[PDB]
DNA sequence: GCATATGCTAATGTGTGCATGTGTGTGACTATGTGCGCATGCATGTGCATGTGTGTGCATATACGTGTGTGCATGCATGTGCATATATGTGTGCACGTGTGTGTGCATGTGTGTGTATGTGTATATATTAACCTGTGTGCATTGTGTGCATATATTAGCATGTGTGCA
DNA sequence: TGCACACATGCTAATATATGCACACAATGCACACAGGTTAATATATACACATACACACACATGCACACACACGTGCACACATATATGCACATGCATGCACACACGTATATGCACACACATGCACATGCATGCGCACATAGTCACACACATGCACACATTAGCATATGC
């Protein structure tokens, strides 16, 4: 059976997901996450449908930008796989700590 | 609504990393990413809820999120502000 | 009620630079967001400029200085020319 | 009275001079607003809008599209060095990112 | 050319130093071994002093002996401190001149000889039989 | 002419927390910058809050919400308690 | 009439309530300023001043110093988790840095 | 004023700044890179400070002009007014 | 003669300069650099003495904070020596 | 009996050929792209209408030009001595290469939870209307605040001692 | 363990910086009087949450093996530490221009109030560019096969040690 070598289809996904603009997190689980977090601030909180979409758009943009910075840290360390210390370094330099 | 952070699945985190240009991902990234997103959401939602209280509303609107994001230096376009 | 936006003015500008190109509603919202954002930045900087100089009025001079402070190199130079040309043309016709 | 001429037409602008003047007055920026301040500000806003729309229209034309979508605005802003600086801390909804793969990650 | 006579003169002087120093040829081989690691047998030293070895070998052992005679003069105390198998193998010939390794292992186990020893002896058997 | 600063008021606050501790002129300038910076941050946030809600008055409610938005968690809680206590005492006395 | 007493004394504050009201009115923040707004703002400013000054006075005492200097203000802010967050983008002149050496650089 | 004053930021001065930053070992190419970074930082701050000075119709750059320029760039500085 | 091992004097200098608050760049060379850069924007500019002091305070604070971020990048790459690529990565992540 | 000379043959060595391994240059396999055909819903153009920008005097106050005096920034000249630059030696950290285990990517099969549509009841955000309380505005009395000076404290600069760590 | 180097410590004079004081004055407070922004109560339309249903694409788990990361070792030159000569920054004064700030008269310009049109937003179709899906060309993967380059091994030549023969 045909098998692509490791990293070959990973590069295909990079090209695919950098061409498109759709949200990459499933909408319903993210909506449940937003409501769960807002419970610690209020009870009986309702959300506009566009409010959750705005939160998801900002959340995915923030995470994608973080992964771009995380990737540079991994490459700086002469690696190709991102690790939690790469994320920790990027947030520390960014001041998100 | 209990333990919804696991709704951010491994394939979802991998797709976000692919858009960020990441080629290889360690197995410990997924739990680290969930904690990062959890912290980010708390900061925005806390400010967005604070805007909701001042308006004496019980519904979080898109403008409340937009104002909360703007306050944190994360201006978002396309939702009325 | 009526919700004012810049959509009809953005559409007029779009027909000037691209007469055959349309714009989506989501893209129009982003353009409306961009105009309000830039307006608030310039007006805020101009407001501080009047306060730093103990002035009570915002004039085209304050707007010109705010534009130079907020805009990058070539954008500021061309924006200042458009603002000056419009002001010169405006006072020529009252 | 004479025929009512809009201040935008007097200044040769498409953006509303009168609305910008009112927004400046009620925006709590200063207790007075000069006559030329809204004209200057409206012209600057019109110029910046034209810069983005022209670049976004070119991006839409490249992708064989007749309608500008958020993706074309994102491509226009991020591919322009000066626009990217102005909107460096701004997220455009449904805009995506710029295609960029580090050369070290490419196969040899 | 004159390397022949120069070797001969060196060898005569080498014999004189060996006789003067009170070292046997086996002792010379032992000293060469403990000072270089390539211990040589007394037959080689005999064939040297009598100039029996070949020219290439002559030149090859010139430097070691030069070094030993130039070094040992300082201090000496510390420096000092079968036929039936043949017949059986011949019987194994006259029927299969070049056996396989599969048979070679059996032959080695049968006569109690090392595999490498039997292989080299087989090669030299072939060699001397192909001489004629 | 007369230059206005918070130096005299910062000094009175210092004499309560640390009655026998002085302050240098350079450190007093930093404290003056800190008070002005926090004032502008809170007043700016309160001003935006009124505009968002179509209000023309900055009240203590706008100030309280601005404090919660700008100050970190436990700092905001004590600041809100201090502000509420002062407004209650101010109203009870006048 | 009656003997005039400041609103700071009415609110039990040391920061100038009357001056904060004038700074709010002339600061171009809103058309009107409520009576309670300057009182609330002055109390918050006084509390934040007291929090930093009491921490800076502790740093001065730790250094056997009776006078607070910019170093003591910097030490108080950076050693306090919340005050460091509030002044994260703030540079204190002549304040220096916190003593901090990465353990990898320490001798083996 | 003069010309080529970036060399006035000497290697020992750059080393002292790195020591305050907790840097143990410094490569020889750091000093040229540090000078370029400082020049870029100073060009941005001074350009805005002169813009504030020009608006005030002054010929003298004041501390407040520098403070406003630094605040404009998100680098607010305490201790100069 | 007595000789300290490489990095021993460097560690002492780190402790020495992380304890003090004085400006680490010479004042007169920095003033000349400020005036030379300013001459590209206006001719015959004057500076208040505290204006140059404010510039030097912010410049040194900016550089020290950058070196702190640069040091973390070098350690991340399992090094102890900062390199120009360490500065470039730190400025890239910061958004500069 | 030990130490030399012989005959003789294991053993290697020169030289080499095959055999094995690695690298490079393409059939099958897969996946992205390109038209082609078609329905959808979403953008666009067309009218009500109403709220807002405009034209018009009108009064008011901010800003501006003029002059003024004073701080202050610039330039110069002098002096010590601290820091800088240069060179020398060397330790050690960086980078390179090697190898190995295992963690990660790829692919497969399975089911389940997401996305879409549908509908409904309910909570609620919104708008209207009346009124009233609070903030502004104005003027006057005046007390607190900043400026400019005395005054004396803490801070800073030396000099012997007192550890305290590094380093061989 | 002992030596040498660096930072610290109780110690005394010296000073410049902070502290306290007295005075005018400008801003705060006090007292009205007005008015409009805000509140509150009501009604209304909105759109959010809740449930229900379906089909299916995605998520989950597994098995497999590739190659990446991490440890290891090597060597080298780069950078640290040091010494020495020296440039020059720091401090200190002195003088002068000169720009900045104050003060003031005052016209220009902006807010104010009001009538009134018209430009803008909501609502209304409407058709058209985008999305959806089928087939087909097409770039790419890689895997597989072939060719080339390179070590043991062995074809024959050299080599050197054994057993026994001689000899001192």
């Amino acid at each position: 059976p045909h098998r692509y070598r490791p990293g070959t289809v990973a590069l295909r996904e990079i090209r695919r997901y950098q061409k498109s603009t759709e949200l990459l997190i499933r909408k319903l689980p993210f909506q449940r996450l937003v409501r769960e977090i807002a419970q610690d601030f209020k009870t009986d909180l309702r959300f506009q449908s566009s409010a959750v979409m705005a939160l998801q758009e900002a959340s995915e943009a923030y995470l994608v930008a973080l992964f771009e910075d995380t990737n540079l840290c991994a490459i700086h360390a002469k690696r190709v796989t991102i690790m939690p210390k790469d994320i920790q370094l990027a947030r520390r330099i960014r001041g998100e700590r | 609504l209990r333990d919804n952070i696991q709704g951010i699945t491994k394939p979802a985190i991998r797709r976000l990393a692919r858009r960020g240009g990441v080629k290889r991902i360690s197995g410990l990234i997924y739990e680290e990413t969930r904690g990062v997103l959890k912290v980010f959401l708390e900061n925005v939602i806390r400010d967005a809820v604070t805007y909701t209280e001042h308006a004496k509303r019980k519904t979080v609107t898109a403008m409340d999120v937009v104002y909360a994001l703007k306050r944190q230096g994360r201006t978002l376009y396309g939702f009325g502000g | 009620t009526r919700k004012e936006s810049y959509a009809i003015y953005v559409y007029k500008v779009l027909k000037q630079v691209h007469p055959d190109t349309g714009i989506s509603s989501k893209a129009m919202s982003i353009m409306n967001s961009f105009v309000n954002d830039v307006f608030e930045r310039i007006a805020g900087e101009a407001s501080r400029l009047a306060h730093y100089n103990k002035r009570s009025t915002i004039t085209s001079r304050e707007i010109q200085t705010a534009v130079r402070l907020l805009l990058p190199g070539e954008l500021a130079k061309h924006a200042v020319s458009e603002g000056t040309k419009a002001v010169t043309k405006y006072t020529s016709a009252k | 009275r004479a025929k009512a001429k809009t201040r935008s037409s007097r200044a040769g602008l498409q953006f509303p001079v009168g609305r910008v003047h009112r927004l400046l007055r009620k925006g709590n920026y200063a207790e007075r607003v000069g006559a030329g301040a809204p004209v200057y500000l409206a012209a600057v806003l019109e110029y910046l809008t034209a810069e983005i729309l022209e670049l976004a229209g070119n991006a839409a034309r490249d992708n064989k599209k007749t309608r500008i979508i958020p993706r074309h605005l994102q491509l226009a802003v991020r591919n322009d060095e000066e626009l990217n600086k102005l909107l460096g801390r701004v997220t455009i909804a449904q805009g995506g990112v710029l295609p960029n793969i580090q050369s070290v990650l490419l196969p040899k | 050319k004159a390397l022949q006579k120069e070797l001969e003169q060196f060898a005569k002087l080498l014999k004189q130093k060996r006789i003067t120093l009170g070292y046997t040829q086996a002792d010379v081989g032992l000293t060469l071994g403990v000072l270089f690691g390539k211990v040589f047998s007394q037959t080689t030293i005999c064939r040297f002093e009598a100039l029996q070895l070949s020219f290439k070998n002559m030149c090859k052992l010139r430097p070691l002996l030069q070094k030993w005679v130039e070094e040992a003069d300082n201090n000496e105390n510390l420096q000092e401190i079968e036929n039936r198998v043949r017949g059986n193998l011949e019987n194994l010939f006259l029927q299969c001149p070049k056996p396989t390794l599969q048979q070679i292992s059996h032959i080695a186990q049968q006569l109690g000889l090392e595999k490498d020893v039997v292989r080299v002896w087989f090669c030299n058997r072939r060699q001397k039989g192909k001489r004629s």
